[PDB]
């Protein structure tokens, strides 16, 4: 059950952000992996 | 525990308030100024609120039992 809440609160959240300002365009593989701190992070392909 | 296991965890979203931090007490008095002056432009009113003013509001219209 909390499995789900994790996905909703980490990863799909900073890749809806990117998709409003510009960061995934709409025809682009995204790549998510882990960071430095231990949080799933998104690394963005284009700019704003 | 109130209601079932099928309700609890069905809400995408549980937001948890917290009280009224001390580093939060000035930002809570510069918006409540800010919409008096901003009914007085209308009438070419300009009021402003100098920093002695208000000491004496955070420190009076604050409560931890009720709150604003």
């Amino acid at each position: 059950r909390p499995l789900n809440r994790l996905i909703q609160h980490a990863l799909l959240t900073q890749l809806s952000r990117l998709l409003l300002d510009g960061g995934v365009r709409p025809g682009e593989i995204a790549k998510v992996t882990v960071d430095q701190e231990g949080e799933i992070i998104v690394i963005r392909n284009h700019g704003i | 525990r109130h209601f079932a296991n099928e309700f609890i965890n069905r809400i995408d979203e549980l937001i948890v308030f917290n009280r009224l931090t001390p580093s939060n007490i000035r930002k809570i008095v510069d918006v409540r100024l800010k919409e008096v002056q901003e009914r007085l432009d209308e009438k070419q009113i300009t009021l402003d609120v100098d920093d002695k003013a208000k000491d004496l509001l955070a420190q009076q219209g604050f409560d931890p039992v009720y709150g604003a």
